[PDB]
């Protein structure tokens, strides 16, 4: 079965034919609950707010700078915007980031960010829509595509000195409009144990979660104090994963 | 020349202006990251004189996901979409150290302003049966006909199995020379009298 053919024959996309789409060890997952920190919250309009502001240093950052290309019928940030971000200003020595890049030249000035950034880019992880509610939906491409674009991806990178998840999440195409991004990347974060400090910037309301300090434009609430969340990361919980007991 | 042609050879060492323009390239190259090519020799290539205006197919993995956006820009290309194949068994189900990988990666490129091609027929994601080892799935030839039905086409890196119609294929494990094309064949003849490819 060719489903590349299929897709022309009949729209529906080769991912919607994807199955499941015997063993278990969400000890790890009530071990993240049990570490998390409160959710913290800021609004905050991050092209003209120093972001030195942000402390202390990030174990994780999650970046989700608003793209033209989300708003296809619909203040989005340019690559030109997210490049002059001072990233490396708030990331720890050793962290991780992971940065949504669409589709289209955020594949390319996305790699340009984490290296100017301080990171390697080490996986790739693609969100691959499925279209099984409209097969019949068409999509008005890019002028530069030569295909039509069903997926994004979300680079993951590293500074600094596999496990139980794969470097796909598969999810129906959202409706028009809706810029969310699947809430998985946030289990696949927190799986890697990668420490307790997470930032996700231009996050929103709807996103606000234990364990991560959000940081964006459109929220309508504040609670962040930066006393109060390093008081979170003090001896002696310095050094936890975020995937270990706490400590009595 | 419609049917399958191909040229057992060292592509670092062949000389592939004899070949003519091609509407798509595709390559599947060995990344040093086997008979492999070193980072140089890969910028080396001479990508350059195969298209004046089309599309370029390069596979990637690990660093050569950096590295082949590199070669592509250095040989004259913006890259301008990336197919990732999905790898599954034969039920389809899906089958790099902190996550497990159940994609490959094929940039696109464009080169010049390509025109009467079929773009937007296909979708960026293929879902398809791995095969054998460093096996690509077919699926890209009918992605890539479709895209530009009956024009010529140039595979660097390829193994018999690869061998397609509208197609010249380049690869050291192919089995000798097989040209019909009678412009490549007489370009070939004067190029390389005695049939071999040295330095
Ligand atoms: C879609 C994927 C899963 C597919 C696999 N890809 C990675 C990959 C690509 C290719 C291969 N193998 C195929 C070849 O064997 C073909 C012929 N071939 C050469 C090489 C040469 N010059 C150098 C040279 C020559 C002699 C001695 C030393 C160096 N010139 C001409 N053909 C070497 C490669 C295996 N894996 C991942 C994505």
């Amino acid at each position: 079965n060719d489903y590349c053919q299929h897709f022309v024959d009949t729209g529906h996309r080769p991912q919607n034919f994807i199955r499941d789409v015997r063993e278990l060890i969400r000890l790890k997952d009530e071990l993240i609950a049990k570490s998390n920190t409160p959710p913290m919250y800021l609004q905050a309009d991050i092209e003209a707010f120093d972001i030195r502001e942000l402390t202390p240093k990030f174990d994780v950052i999650l970046l989700e700078p608003p793209l033209e290309e989300y708003y296809r019928e619909t203040k989005c940030w340019t690559w030109d915007d997210i490049m002059k971000l001072e990233i490396d200003e708030i990331a720890a020595p050793r962290s991780f980031i992971f940065l949504w890049c669409g589709s289209g030249e955020g594949l390319d000035l996305g790699r340009v960010c984490l290296r100017k950034w301080g990171y390697r880019r080490c996986e790739d992880i693609c969100w691959i829509k499925t279209n099984k509610n409209n097969p019949g939906k068409t999509k008005t491409l890019d002028p530069k595509a030569v295909f039509q674009r069903t997926k994004e991806h979300c680079l993951m990178g590293i500074k600094g000195t596999a496990n139980v998840d794969i470097d796909l999440i598969i999810t129906e195409e959202p409706e028009i409009g809706n810029i969310e991004k699947p809430v998985e990347i946030f289990h696949i974060i927190e799986h890697f144990c990668l420490g307790r400090r997470r930032l996700h910037l231009f996050g929103r309301d709807s996103t606000i979660r234990p364990g991560w300090l959000t940081v964006g434009p459109t929220l309508t609430n504040s609670n962040y104090n930066a006393e109060t969340y390093a008081s979170y990361f003090s001896a002696p919980n310095s050094y936890l994963t975020g995937c270990t007991e706490e400590i009595e | 020349l419609f049917p399958p042609q191909w040229i057992c050879c060292d592509i670092r060492y062949l000389d592939v202006s004899i070949l003519g323009k091609f509407a798509v390239v595709m390559a599947d190259p060995p990344w040093d990251i086997y008979g492999t090519l070193t980072d140089d020799e890969m910028r080396r290539l001479n990508i350059p004189v195969l298209q004046d205006d089309g599309f370029l197919f390069l596979w990637v993995t690990g660093r050569a996901m950096e590295l082949g956006r590199e070669c592509l820009n250095l040989w004259g290309y913006e890259r301008v979409d990336e197919i990732i194949w999905v790898k599954t068994n034969q039920l389809q189900r899906i089958i790099g150290h902190w996550l497990n990988h159940g994609k490959e990666h094929c940039l696109v490129g464009v080169k010049g302003n390509p025109q009467g091609f079929n773009q937007g027929l296909d979708c960026d994601v293929i879902v398809a049966e791995v095969r054998s080892t460093s096996h690509k799935p077919d699926e890209i030839y009918g992605m890539i006909e479709r895209l530009s039905p009956g024009t010529r086409k140039i595979e660097l890196f390829g193994r018999p199995h690869n061998v397609q119609p509208n197609w010249i294929t380049l690869g050291n494990q192919l089995d000798g020379i097989h040209l019909l094309d009678p412009d490549v064949v007489a370009r070939f003849k004067q190029r390389y009298p005695d049939g071999i490819i040295s330095k």
